[PDB]
């Protein structure tokens, strides 16, 4: 009944180092092992190691025994049975095949034959290893298009282009518009640039009472784009 | 008026207590005053001795103990006969304008000395001034007792005699003066006059005559 | 099974199973707490003696519950009352190897009085009926 | 420092006493100075003192009849006492005053006090309160055996307090005795001063007695001869 | 990975399916516990099975585990649309970390068909102003896990600048995909129309845009 | 798969509650001093070995401001004061008119005694200025300040006012949770928890403003408060390094025993032998300035980086503005100007000496009623105490807000002195009954 929030996605050149954090809440951080597991396209899911916040004893897989350093802070108590903590994993000598998604995971039981078993997982941290630099994205409006003339529904959105750092988030009306949102995965161009599209389906009659603003974020390039989608469509089926 | 007297044997240690007892932490001066001279500061700060004052004198320190201010004279001499004032200062009495009542120190047991007697007849100028006074000077006698008698020839003169009371001099010996005032016809009336002095020692006399 | 003794309340932070075996530690000090000699009561023993009686009144209150539950002489005893899933929906390994007795009491706190009613009625009040019938003949 | 007093020798009742004190060997500006007297049959009475700031403080027993002043241009201390009576007849000493501090605690709490101690004194000066006038002394020679003879001067009938007697200044200092005075029933005073002289020194040496009677206007020398 | 699972397995709606998990005796299960995880791509996994048969808290009784001396098995009964995903097994002890398997993708047969939704977007005027042109063919709501996309310039195929993504699963257990056609402004203006053709084994849909309007 | 409930007796489960604790202290014989009220005749024999048990993995919430041990200790010190004043002599006949003169606040006062022991007795004793007030105001007559408010009773001469260590214990079935966190805030969850049967040796040092002879906070000093933004609540501070304060009554006073009648004996202040020196307290300015600098470092931790001024007390009566305390038997009232006269911004020794007056009649804990006459202490007085804490108070309404902040000393309540040493202890009731389901069933009856 607790939440584990990991640090944001990062981009580090090969040969450099990176330290990922994992802040915990909703449970006694001292009572459960913190596991670190990664997933790459070349080797699939691979368990890296775990560390005990209570005793400090760490167990690393031999593949990560010489390049991973795990540390934990002291639990900041909240109530008698809950607290807040943080666990850190510092990985060095990064290579291209290390690009992937990393996860911190809470143990299963305090005692028994399977105490460290990863039970509660974080949302994941995306790590990109490449010699290329950070490129800011470009946002274009996707004009409204008809979805059902008899149903009176339309679809509008925003198109994102030319960005190298894969982590990109899109919201609508500062998070006030969540229904009908559909975000599509990104495309991998031959140049090494990633681009995606996002679209939302709304009634065609909603033109004079609702404002539609797409908010594009990009933590690596540290660029925010607030684009106003022009509701005037050019589709003949929607013009009717 | 009565002040205070003290008697001490020659050569021993005299202790003069202060007439006042301090109510608080004290500052006491001890002064020595001889007749006809300037007073001397013997002790200041209850325990400090000015330069030139012999170490035979000493005061009592204010160590917060219950001790009265005391002046100690070790090996007293006849030259220590004087009056000793205890000027007392303390924190509870205020500005002490009073020097207090000193205690006269009398040093006893010094050798008895024989008195010297000198008898002068009336001057020729005094006779031609229609007066006449016979002067009998007694000096250099250490014991205290005295008595001077005058005799016109063989009969004792009873009036016209004015004798000083004896007092010690700069040699610590006593001295007295006796004056018998006569008229020029009384002086030339008798064949002789005589000053006979009495001193717990023995009969002593001298004699003059008109010539 | 644990043979290490930690003292009174030493197994509060441990799991319920690791603490269910050391119940003799919290049972000896629960009752014994006596100021043996040297006491004068002057706005003290009135408060002190009542605190000592309130301890044995709640102690005998707990033994009264264990008396009507058929567990007067045992710390560990099993019953006939089935476990209602509405009380807690956790399995066996989730309770005795993950939670503590402190946080467990907070979860079942809402139904403690309900279970106490069924514990003195569903079994002991009804098992004594068949106990009279088994030794009847 | 050296102190020497000078006075009138005689004051009449209901008049103003005045004495002066010359200082030597030390500057008058950097010290406290005070006056003390002693009357016959009484003890030393502290009159008052002047500070280096030329501020004065007096014994209340004097009833504001006293006033003390400084004169740095002549390095002299001065004292006046108005409206005198016979009780004011005394020998008046001038003295230096040093201020000490006896502290028994915290200075800010007033747990201290001051005290004065006189360290240098003067021989004093005789001052009499009497209605009559100063009478000069008529002095006579007492003409002069164990190798020595007696040689005297009779100082007869002088009115107030002391008389200074010297003998050839410094030459005759070895064996001179000036006797204490006698009080005649007339109120007049008389003393005698004698010297012991070798009989061989008679007829060849000379001896005069210098009789100073400062209260009266007087000055006499007397050559004594057999 | 030395822990091998069945590469693929299929079951019908409302039926049961079994996934295998075996390997050498160095990783075998006689002396090691076996756990099972449901791991949807791009999302955090969820533990369903641990210590062989014992299931995780809150797991439905439809899931069961069984471990022989040469292999372990995971049985999923009463298959649902959400059960159609990737599954992994792991061998572990108490002091040694997890060793993941090769993975198994489960397909649920007997599901209803879901018509595809195609939408084609032309390049924006701001993009033509920037001297590029990209046609965006968005496609959603798919019954099968596969599509085939073709582009046409004036009813004739295109082969330069075509980039198509892999199919992705929607939150409603449907599928989705997208395709992009990069073009120069000359090719965009020199043709009467462009077309995106989405071909499925049951029906082929065609959407057409025109640079004239 | 069949789960049956199972009873467990002795489960580590506790709940907050308030109960009635008891005294604990070492058994010092003290044959020369007949049973001082804090050592008592016989309160307990303290356990030879103090026993504490760390409760690992246990977090618990503490609140020193809603604690019941403070309200208990406050009611116990008040009741112990009344039980110690009943058998002692009451000063009902002394209120006879007093003819007073100065010895300077200290004054001599003649009076005529009404005895029963031959009809009357003239006597005059040394009384301070605070104890008396004139009626004719022509200095002809005086009276005790208390003779128009309430009764007065002289404290017994055998009992001593020295605070000794007192341990507060919980009865059977109860436990005391001790927080051991170093940087422990006043209220909140404490990670390190250990249980004890009795608290540490707490000395009941009744003090105003600065806290004396207390416990020092470990590592960094601590700023504790119920509300820091709301001024109306006091501010308790606990230093790490204790400053030394040396107070003295240099007056070599003397005691004069006066018989009222059958058995009744009054102890009057005789004439003082020696000099009159008012009471004072040296506090080292260097280690006070160092301590003052460590306090402002942490006060600013809740008031931006730099905004603070130190002034003196300006509200209440004389018994609240002054540092009131006990030493040697006499109660001192010290002026605290020089300690709280500073200004800090932007983040030689001269031992500071405070003037202290003396009062022999007192009304502590805001007690309006039965009043105590402190008998005079013979001989000079000198005590050295370790000032360990302070009690401050904001001024409040400020237009500049962060522009300047001002902290004045105050002592609105005595319970703050118990809160400065009871912040770490808490009372709980052990509930040993726990029911949990297992796969075990009792032997079937059928
Ligand atoms: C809080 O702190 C403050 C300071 O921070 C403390 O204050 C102290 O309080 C005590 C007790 O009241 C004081 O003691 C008294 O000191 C008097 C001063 O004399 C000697 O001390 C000073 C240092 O304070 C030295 O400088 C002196 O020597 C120098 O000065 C003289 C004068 O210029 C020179 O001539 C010398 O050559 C030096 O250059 C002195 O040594 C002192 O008079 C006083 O009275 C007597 O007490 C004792 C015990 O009997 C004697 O030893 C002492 O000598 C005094 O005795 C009398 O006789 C001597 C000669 O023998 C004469 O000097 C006097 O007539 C004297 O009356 C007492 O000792 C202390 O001075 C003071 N310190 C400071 C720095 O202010 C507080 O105590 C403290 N609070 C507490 C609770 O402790
Ligand atoms: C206070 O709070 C924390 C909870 O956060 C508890 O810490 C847990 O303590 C339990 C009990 O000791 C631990 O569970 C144990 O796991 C061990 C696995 O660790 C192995 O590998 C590590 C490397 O990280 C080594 O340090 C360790 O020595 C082991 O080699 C098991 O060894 C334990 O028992 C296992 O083996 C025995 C036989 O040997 C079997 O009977 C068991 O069934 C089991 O297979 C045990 O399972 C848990 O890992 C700890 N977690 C953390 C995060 O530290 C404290 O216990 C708790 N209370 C107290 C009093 O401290
Ligand atoms: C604690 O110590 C302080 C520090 O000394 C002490 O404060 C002092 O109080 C007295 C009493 O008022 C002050 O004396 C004043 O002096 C000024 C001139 O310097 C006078 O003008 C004052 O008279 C006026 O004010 C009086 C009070 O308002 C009126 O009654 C009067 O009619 C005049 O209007 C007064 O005499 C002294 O100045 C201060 N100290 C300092 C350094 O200023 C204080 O009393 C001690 N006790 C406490 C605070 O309980
Ligand atoms: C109560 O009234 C009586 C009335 O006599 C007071 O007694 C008198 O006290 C004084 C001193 O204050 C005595 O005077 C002197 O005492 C000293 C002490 O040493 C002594 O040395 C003197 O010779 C002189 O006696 C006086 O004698 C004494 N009365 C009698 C009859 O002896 C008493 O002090 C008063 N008490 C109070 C507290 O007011
Ligand atoms: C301020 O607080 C500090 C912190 O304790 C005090 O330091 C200690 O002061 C005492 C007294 O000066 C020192 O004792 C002395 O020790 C030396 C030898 O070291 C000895 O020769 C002396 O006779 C005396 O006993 C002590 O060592 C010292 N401690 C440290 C660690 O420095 C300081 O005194 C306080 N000062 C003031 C003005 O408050
Ligand atoms: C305080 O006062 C007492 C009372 O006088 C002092 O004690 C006596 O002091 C004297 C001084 O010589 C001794 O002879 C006595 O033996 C002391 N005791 C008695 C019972 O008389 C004491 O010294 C004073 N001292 C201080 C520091 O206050
Ligand atoms: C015991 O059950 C009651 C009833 O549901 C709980 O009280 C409600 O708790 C919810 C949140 O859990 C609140 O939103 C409601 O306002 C509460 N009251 C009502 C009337 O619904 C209570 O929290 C439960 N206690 C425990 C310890 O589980
Ligand atoms: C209060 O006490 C004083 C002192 O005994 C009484 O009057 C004093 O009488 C003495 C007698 O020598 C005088 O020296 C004092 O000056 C007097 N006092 C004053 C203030 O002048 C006085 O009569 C007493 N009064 C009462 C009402 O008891
Ligand atoms: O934080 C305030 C102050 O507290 C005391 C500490 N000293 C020690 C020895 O712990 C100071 O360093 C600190 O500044
Ligand atoms: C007691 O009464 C008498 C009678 O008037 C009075 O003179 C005296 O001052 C009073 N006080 C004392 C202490 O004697
Ligand atoms: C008692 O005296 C005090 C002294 O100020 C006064 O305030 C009070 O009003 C008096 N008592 C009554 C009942 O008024
Ligand atoms: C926590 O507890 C341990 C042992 O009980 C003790 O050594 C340590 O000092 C404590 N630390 C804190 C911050 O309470
Ligand atoms: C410490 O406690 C006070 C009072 O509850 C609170 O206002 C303050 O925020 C706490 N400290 C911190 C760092 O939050
Ligand atoms: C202090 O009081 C203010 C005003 O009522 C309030 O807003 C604040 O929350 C309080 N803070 C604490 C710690 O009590
Ligand atoms: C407080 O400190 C911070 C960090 O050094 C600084 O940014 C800020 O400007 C400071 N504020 C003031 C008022 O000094
Ligand atoms: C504060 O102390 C200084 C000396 O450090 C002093 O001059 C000033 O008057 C004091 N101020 C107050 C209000 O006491
Ligand atoms: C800080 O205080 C000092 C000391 O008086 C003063 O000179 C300075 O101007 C003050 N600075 C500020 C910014 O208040
Ligand atoms: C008081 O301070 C002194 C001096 O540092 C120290 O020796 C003593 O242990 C301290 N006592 C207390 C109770 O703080
Ligand atoms: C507070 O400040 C404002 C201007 O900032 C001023 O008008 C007002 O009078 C001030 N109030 C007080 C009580 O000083
Ligand atoms: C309080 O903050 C204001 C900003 O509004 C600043 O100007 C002022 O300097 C601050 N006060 C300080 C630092 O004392
Ligand atoms: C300090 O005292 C002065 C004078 O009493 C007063 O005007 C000022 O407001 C005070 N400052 C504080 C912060 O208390």
């Amino acid at each position: 009944e607790g939440q584990l929030v990991q640090s944001g996605a990062e981009l580090k050149k090969p040969g450099a180092s990176v330290k990922i954090s994992c802040k915990t809440s909703g449970y006694r951080f001292n009572f459960y092992h913190i596991n670190w597991i990664r997933q790459t396209a070349g080797r699939g899911p691979e368990w890296m190691g775990w560390i005990s916040p209570y005793s400090g004893d760490k167990n690393l897989a031999p593949a990560f025994q010489d390049r991973v350093i795990m540390t934990t802070d002291t639990e900041v108590p909240v109530t008698s049975f809950t607290s807040t903590g943080a666990a850190y994993m510092e990985i060095r000598n990064l290579k291209f095949d290390d690009t992937g998604t990393y996860f911190c995971a809470k143990g299963l039981l305090r005692d028994g034959s399977s105490t460290w078993l990863p039970y509660l997982w974080g949302q994941g941290t995306l790590l990109t290893v490449s010699s290329a630099s950070t490129k800011g994205p470009s946002v274009f409006p996707l004009a409204p298009s008809s979805k059902s003339t008899s149903g009176g529904t339309a679809a509008l959105g925003c198109l994102v282009k030319d960005y190298f750092p894969e982590p990109v988030t899109v919201s609508w009306n500062s998070g006030a518009l969540t229904s009908g949102v559909h975000t599509f995965p990104a495309v991998l161009q031959s140049s090494g640039l990633y681009s995606l599209s996002s679209v939302v389906t709304v009634p065609s009659s909603s033109l004079g009472t609702q404002t539609y603003i797409c908010n594009v974020n990009h933590k690596p390039s540290n660029t925010k784009v607030d684009k106003r989608v022009e509701p005037k469509s050019c589709d003949k089926g929607l013009e009717v | 008026s009565y002040v205070s007297p003290l008697s001490v044997a020659l050569g021993e240690t005299a202790r003069i207590s202060c007439g006042r007892q301090a109510l608080g932490s004290r500052a006491v001066q001890w002064y020595q005053h001889k007749p006809g001279q300037a007073p001397i500061l013997l002790i200041y700060n209850n325990q400090d001795r000015p330069s030139g004052i012999p170490e035979r004198f000493s005061g009592t320190p204010d160590i917060n103990f219950g001790t009265t201010a005391t002046l100690t004279i070790s090996g007293v001499e006849v030259g220590d006969e004087a009056d000793y004032y205890c000027h007392m200062w303390d924190s509870r009495s205020g500005f002490s304008w009073s020097f207090g009542g000193a205690t006269r120190l009398t040093v006893l047991s010094q050798p008895k000395a024989a008195p010297s007697v000198t008898l002068f007849p009336p001057s020729s100028e005094e006779l031609q001034a229609n007066k006449a006074t016979l002067v009998c000077l007694i000096s250099d006698f250490y014991p205290g007792a005295v008595t001077v008698a005058w005799k016109a020839d063989s009969s004792p003169v009873k009036a016209g005699v004015e004798t000083t009371t004896p007092s010690k001099q700069s040699n610590n010996k006593y001295a007295a003066s006796s004056y018998l005032s006569l008229t020029p016809e009384q002086w030339k009336s008798h064949k002789s006059y005589s000053c006979q002095v009495t001193h717990e020692g023995s009969t002593v006399e001298k004699t003059v005559a008109p010539t | 099974i644990g043979a290490v003794f930690l003292g009174f309340l030493g197994a509060a932070g441990s799991t319920m199973g690791a603490a269910s075996m050391t119940l003799t530690v919290q049972a000896r000090n629960l009752l014994s707490g006596n100021p043996d000699w040297l006491p004068d009561m002057t706005v003290w023993g009135i408060k002190q003696l009542q605190a000592r009686v309130l301890a044995v009144e709640r102690y005998l209150r707990d033994q009264q519950l264990l008396g009507i539950w058929g567990c007067s002489g045992k710390l560990i005893c099993c019953t006939n009352v089935p476990w209602n899933s509405s009380w807690s929906n956790r399995n066996l390994s989730e309770i005795w190897d993950n939670m503590t007795w402190l946080q467990w009491d907070k979860e079942i706190s809402n139904y403690t009085q309900i279970i106490y009613g069924l514990l003195e009625e569903s079994q002991n009040q009804q098992e004594k009926n068949e106990q009279d019938l088994l030794a009847l003949d | 420092v050296q102190l020497q007093e000078s006075g009138p020798g005689l004051v009449r009742p209901s008049e103003t006493l005045s004495v002066t004190c010359i200082v030597s060997g030390g500057s008058i500006s950097n010290y406290y100075w005070t006056w003390i007297r002693q009357s016959p049959g009484k003890g030393l009475e502290w009159i008052g003192y002047i500070s280096d700031r030329e501020t004065t403080t007096y014994n209340p027993s004097l009833n504001s009849r006293a006033v003390i002043s400084r004169d740095t241009s002549k390095n002299q201390l001065s004292l006046q006492l108005r409206s005198v009576t016979t009780a004011d007849t005394a020998i008046y000493f001038c003295a230096t005053a040093r201020r000490g501090q006896r502290i028994y605690g915290v200075v800010s709490f007033g747990e201290f006090f001051y005290y004065y101690y006189m360290d240098v004194w003067g021989k004093g000066t005789a001052v009499t309160v009497s209605s009559a006038s100063t009478k000069g002394p008529s002095v006579f020679p007492l003409a002069p055996s164990g190798g020595t003879a007696a040689l005297g001067c009779l100082v007869k009938d002088y009115f107030p307090e002391p008389v200074t007697v010297s003998w050839n200044s410094g030459a005759l200092t070895s064996g001179v005795h000036t006797f204490p005075a006698v009080l005649q029933s007339s109120g007049l005073y008389s003393l005698s001063s004698v010297v012991t002289v070798p009989s061989s020194s008679l007829g060849t040496q000379t001896y005069i007695c210098n009789v100073n009677h400062k209260p009266s206007n007087t000055k006499v020398d007397k050559k004594v001869e057999p | 990975s030395v822990l091998t699972q069945s590469a693929s397995v299929s079951g019908s709606l409302g039926q049961s399916v079994t996934i295998s998990c075996t390997g050498p005796n160095s990783v075998c299960c006689s002396h090691k516990s076996i756990s099972w995880y449901q791991w949807p791509p791009g999302r955090a996994p969820t533990l369903i099975i641990y210590e062989d048969n014992e299931r995780a808290p809150g797991i439905s009784p439809r899931f069961s585990g069984y471990k022989s001396y040469w292999s372990a098995y995971l049985t999923i009964s009463d298959l649902r649309p959400e059960d159609e995903t990737t599954y992994y097994c792991c061998s572990y002890t108490h002091n040694s970390g997890c060793v993941f398997g090769t993975g198994t993708k489960v397909s649920v047969l007997g599901q209803s068909k879901a018509n595809p939704s195609v939408t084609l977007f032309p390049p924006s005027s701001e993009e033509l102003q920037a001297n590029k042109a990209t046609l965006v063919c968005l496609i959603s709501d798919f019954y099968p896990g596969a599509v085939t996309v073709a582009w046409k310039a004036d009813s004739s195929p295109v082969k330069a600048g075509v980039e198509t993504t892999t199919p992705s699963k929607q939150s409603n257990n449907k599928y989705a995909a997208s395709s992009y056609l990069s073009l120069t402004p000359e090719q965009w203006k020199s043709h009467r129309s462009y077309s995106c053709q989405v071909t499925h084994e049951g029906s082929t849909v065609e959407k057409t845009v025109a640079p004239t309007e | 798969e069949k789960l049956w409930v199972t009873v467990y007796y002795g489960v580590p489960v506790w709940k907050e509650a308030t109960t009635t604790l008891f005294c604990a202290s070492d058994a010092k014989a003290y044959d020369t001093e007949v049973h001082n009220v804090w050592a008592t005749h016989a309160c307990v024999p303290t356990d030879p070995n103090p026993q504490e048990v760390l409760l690992e993995n246990v977090t618990e919430e503490f609140n020193m401001w809603k604690n019941s041990m403070v309200e208990q200790m406050h009611e116990d010190i008040i009741s112990l004061w009344d039980q110690s004043l009943k058998p002692c002599v009451k000063l009902t006949p002394f209120c006879v008119t007093l003819n007073c003169t100065n010895y300077g606040d200290i004054k001599q006062c003649s009076f005529n005694i009404t005895t029963e022991i031959s009809k009357r007795r003239n006597e005059s004793a040394l009384f301070s200025k605070l104890d008396l007030e004139p009626i004719n105001n022509s200095n002809t007559s005086y009276r005790l300040i208390k003779c128009n408010t309430s009764v007065i009773k002289q404290a017994c001469p055998k009992v001593s006012f020295e605070p000794i260590p007192i341990h507060y214990c919980a009865p059977a079935g109860f436990a005391i949770l001790k927080c051991n966190d170093k940087r422990f805030n006043g209220t909140g969850p404490c990670k390190n928890v250990s249980t004890v049967q009795c608290t540490h040796g707490i000395k009941p040092v009744v003090s105003t403003q600065l806290l004396l002879n207390g416990s020092l906070a470990e590592e960094e000093v601590v700023i504790r408060s119920e509300n820091l933004t709301n001024n109306a609540k006091n501010i308790i501070i606990q230093l790490n390094e204790s400053v030394v304060i040396t107070c003295e009554r240099p007056n070599n006073n003397t005691r004069k025993r006066v018989t009222l009648g059958p058995g009744k004996v009054l102890y009057t202040t005789g004439e003082i032998i020696g000099n009159i020196r008012k009471a004072h307290c040296n506090i080292s300015k260097t280690n006070w300035t160092r301590t003052l600098e460590r306090i402002v470092i942490k006060l600013r931790e809740q008031f931006k980086n730099k905004t603070i001024v130190f002034n003196q007390s300006s509200g209440g009566d004389l018994e609240i503005v002054m540092h009131v305390f006990n030493c040697g038997g006499e109660f001192f009232y010290c002026n605290t100007t020089q300690l709280f006269n500073s200004t800090y911004n932007s983040t030689t020794d001269s031992i500071i000496t405070l003037p202290c007056r003396i009062k022999q009649i007192i009304n502590r804990w805001q007690e309006v009623g039965k009043a105590m006459y402190a008998p005079p202490i013979a001989g000079q007085i000198r005590c050295q105490s370790n000032i360990t804490g302070l009690i401050l108070t904001r001024d409040g309404g400020g237009n500049g807000t962060n522009g300047t902040e001002v902290f004045r000393p105050a002592g609105g309540d005595m319970k703050d002195n118990w809160r400065s040493e009871l912040y770490k202890y808490k009372v709980v009731r052990i509930e040993p009954l726990g029911i949990a389901p297992t796969k075990c069933k009792r032997r079937v009856v059928g």
